[PDB]
RNA sequence: UGGAGAGUUUGAUCCUGGCUCAGGGUGAACGCUGGCGGCGUGCCUAAGACAUGCAAGUCGUGCGGGCCGCGGGAUUUUACUCCGUGGUCAGCGGCGGACGGGUGAGUAACGCGUGGGUGACCUACCCGGAAGAGGGGGACAACCCGGGGAAACUCGGGCUAAUCCCCCAUGUGGACCCGCCCCUUGGGGUGUGUCCAAAGGGCUUUGCCCGCUUCCGGAUGGGCCCGCGUCCCAUCAGCUAGUUGGUGGGGUAAUGGCCCACCAAGGCGACGACGGGUAGCCGGUCUGAGAGGAUGGCCGGCCACAGGGGCACUGAGACACGGGCCCCACUCCUACGGGAGGCAGCAGUUAGGAAUCUUCCGCAAUGGGCGCAAGCCUGACGGAGCGACGCCGCUUGGAGGAAGAAGCCCUUCGGGGUGUAAACUCCUGAACCCGGGACGAAACCCCCGACGAGGGGACUGACGGUACCGGGGUAAUAGCGCCGGCCAACUCCGUGCCAGCAGCCGCGGUAAUACGGAGGGCGCGAGCGUUACCCGGAUUCACUGGGCGUAAAGGGCGUGUAGGCGGCCUGGGGCGUCCCAUGUGAAAGA
């Protein structure tokens, strides 16, 4: 079956394509806890029509672009702008981890 | 090939007779009888309270040695019983006994392991009818093992035949004398032989 | 040290030959369709692009332009020929299209 | 082309062939994609020759040319027999 | 069915903590030693360089020739020419040369592994099905004649056949534009319009066979995409202009910045981007009680490479180890202009190296390629040869034989040891000689039948005159390590912090079980030792399974970012988690 993932939707200052970034928690292979790991897809939006925030599924698809593999199959719900806020931070945290 | 040198010496060294000259080690010596004690320039010295190395080493000799087979051989049948369903040390001494050389000098073939040994090389015996020359053969239970009839006439097959016309034979064989052979019924239970040697040691000689 | 099977070398730069030769012939001429076709033509587009079309799968039959890689061809001579006359005026000779 | 045919397993004085099929292109005793019987010329044992017949029919019917040998024992197992 | 610990810091103790040994293992090498056979396995280094021979062909049932022969014909004249046949050579045309074989350089990546997608695709030969093969025309080698080159070869001119090439037709059908219908990414179907087929050969010759063309399918092989998994350094922290996405093109069997023009300003990174080091990955192998660690030789799977670096052509497939082109390095021929070449195929030579084999027999078996077949080719393979390199089997005798020979060692001078060990008595008879002697091989093929099914028949063994059977028949090889503790085994001489030993603790300064020799003893035995490397013991990186007041170890203190963690009750969801079915988990291995 043709893979779909959940996830939210980070950027859309790209035209007809969105990031969105997809959650996945384990058993870690020999320690025991549960782990978070995460990963942006970039996915296909041909009529400009999800935004920021917009929780959406994806799925595999025969390839749109260099690294566009999936298309934005729903939305799932709107709003969520907290967890586009909690990427945002992590990714302007690294600015004050240079040297 | 296998030990040759000087036996009746350990008729003595292990402590205990062990039949290994046959007729004589029987007979006013295995030299067990004249000399009890270890051999050369310090034999009947003071002796030495011995280590749980030097004890467990010692009891998995005597037992090697009493059969006649080398180390190598040996210790593989021990690792082959261990991989083994059942207790452990039974199963070995099971498969021990289980070894042609052996069983023809059980069956009193031959009065020698050594001597008996000489027998299956040599031609002279059998496993159901066809002839077979490897000492260290597993005979299974319900095989037959006979004389050659081309080695019947021989003189050692006859005085030691005849030797047997009286003589009792072990609860898991059997023995037609008059007809030259004899027949592995079962293998032995650990009661049924009454080895100088306690297996156990054996077992914990090789756990290290 | 003299292996008579490069026999296969003189063979290949006969067919590389002839190969190359009808290619060159399909290009030269679909070329020539479009062109009257982006300057409104009745018969003289088609008929060129109705040659055109022929020799290309000719040119399927053998070991040369085999397959599909033909319909490819012919599929994008036969929409541009089309769309280019309608970007203008005249629909005539029927010629190669289902009008 | 596809083909049923000996693959030579056992060892050195002891041959042992596996009947398979396979593709003809790869090497004898490479990958096969079915096992479908087994050979030993010296009928050592009385069960020296073994063929799974419904599936060998299978194969024939889509295309699998037998080695030569390969078919002659497919016919001691009556693989082609009929009525 | 599974888990042992010991020595060593002190005058003594407890603890911490490192080192060291006992076990298994190896593609090994090295020393002393060395009898027989079976099955395995043998360049780990320079992906350095290579002499010579073999390693990829085959088809005359696709076609026309050259050269050396034989036979028959036209004429009754021997010039000239028609037909048939055998050699032998290449050519044109087809199929194979993309498989089989080698190697691990590169590669930290969709390369591998695993599970999935392909509505985004291709597949020669094989199998099943539907429908065809009617006309015409052309050329280039061979061959012949020129010219250039020293050689490789090369340029021109003329003739010709075909399953070589083109035109026209027939359109079962299939391709594409457009429209409509179903389905849902480019999948089916359908209507007009346009476009596209073919090859002949053999006969046991009107009836078969080997082929040809178009289509749908099957089978087998493969391409591309995705999720997850895949070493070390953060003393590498910021990386990126085809760069991220768009529209439209090209390109491909096919998706896609794969490539291109134009627009937009994007993409990635502490969940470690970028950079540096190292490495082919897996099935599995070894070790371990297990968790885990280490490893990827041989055998099997996937990858990559074919002196180094680019590129394409042909083709179903290649960007091709024994095909092509250019650049670089290197070797050889050279008439100095120019050429030729590529063992990481099998053997074998050399060089580096502690180290790694025969320039062997056979296509008899299995497998592969071409052929209708007979057959031809196959260093794939099947065997033999050399290495105790590994595993297994077996020999160097068996039973008698003294209160015990000799010699050699001890000795409190009585004796003790080697020791039933030899001597010698009977017995058996490894080696060796004679006789016989395999399985592995029944197909293809021919004959009956019908080219089927089934029946019958013949040919064929490299290993090999080997294995195995029978007959005869000789007492016929033993070495290496160790004996202070750990660790099994002690005495005499020699030697005097010397000579030397030593894994670790440590032995030697005139009485040394520790050095060297003796006798004797212990352990293994055609082996035994040594060095290297791996897991072990090491719960000494501690998930299982550790710690931090004084032993190594709490940040100098706060504030708080991300992150980790989160009270009591109820309800919805069912991601984590649990259960059942089912698919996958190749074979080999265990
Ligand atoms: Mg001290
Ligand atoms: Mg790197
Ligand atoms: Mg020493
Ligand atoms: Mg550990
Ligand atoms: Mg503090
Ligand atoms: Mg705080």
């Amino acid at each position: 079956p043709k893979k779909v993932l959940t996830g939210v939707v980070v950027s859309d200052k790209m035209q007809k394509t969105v990031t969105v970034l997809v959650e996945r928690q384990f058993p870690h292979p020999l320690y025991g806890k549960v782990i978070k790991r995460s990963k942006k897809y970039l996915a296909h939006d041909p009529e400009e029509k999800y935004k920021l925030g917009d929780v959406v599924e994806i799925i595999e698809s025969r390839p749109i672009s260099k690294r566009k593999r999936f298309r934005v199959l729903r939305l799932v719900e709107s709003g969520r702008m907290d967890l586009v806020e909690k990427y945002l931070i992590r990714r302007q945290n690294y600015e004050s981890l240079s040297k | 090939g296998r030990y040759i040198g000087p036996v009746c010496r350990l008729c003595r060294r292990e402590g205990v007779k062990l039949y290994l000259k046959g007729e004589r080690c029987y007979s006013p010596k295995c030299a067990m009888e004249r000399r009890p004690y270890p051999p050369g320039q310090h034999g009947q010295k003071r002796a030495r309270r011995p280590s749980d190395y030097a004890v467990r080493l010692r009891e998995k000799q005597k037992l090697r040695r009493i059969y006649g087979i080398s180390e190598r051989q040996f210790r593989n049948l021990f690792e082959e019983a261990s991989k083994k369903k059942g207790v452990t040390g039974s199963v070995f001494l099971g498969l021990l006994e289980s070894r042609l050389d052996n069983v023809v000098y059980r069956l009193g073939f031959a009065v020698s392991r050594r001597q008996a040994r000489q027998l299956v090389r040599h031609g002279h015996i059998t496993v159901n009818g066809r002839r077979v020359d490897l000492p260290s053969y597993r005979v299974r239970p319900g095989d037959e093992i006979a004389v050659a009839e081309k080695s019947r006439n021989l003189e050692l097959i006859r005085q030691n035949l005849e030797a047997m016309k009286g003589r009792k034979v072990g609860p898991w064989l059997s023995l037609d004398v008059e007809g030259m052979k004899g027949k592995f019924l079962r293998l032995p239970d650990r009661e049924d032989l009454a080895l100088p040697v306690n297996e156990q040691l054996v077992i914990e000689f090789y756990s290290r | 040290r003299n292996l008579s099977a490069l026999k296969r070398h003189r063979q290949s730069l006969k067919r590389r030959l002839r190969n190359k030769a009808k290619k060159s012939a399909i290009k030269t001429l679909s070329k020539k369709a479009i062109q009257l076709a982006q300057e409104g033509k009745a018969e003289e587009a088609l008929k060129i692009m109705r040659k055109a079309e022929s020799l290309i799968d000719k040119a399927a039959k053998g070991s040369t332009l085999h397959k599909n890689a033909a319909a490819r061809r012919k599929s994008r001579l036969m929409r541009k020929v089309r769309q280019l006359l309608e970007a203008a005026g005249a629909p005539l000779i029927g010629g190669g299209l289902s009008a | 082309m596809v083909k049923i045919r000996l693959a030579r397993f056992g060892s050195k004085h002891n041959p042992h062939y596996r009947i398979v099929v396979t593709d003809a292109r790869r090497k004898r005793d490479g990958k096969y994609i079915e096992k479908i019987g087994y050979y030993d010329p010296r009928k050592t044992t009385p069960d020296w020759l073994k063929v799974d017949v419904e599936r060998a029919r299978y194969w024939l019917s889509v295309g699998a040319q037998p080695t030569d040998t390969a078919r002659r024992l497919l016919r001691q197992a009556g693989v082609f027999r009929q009525e």
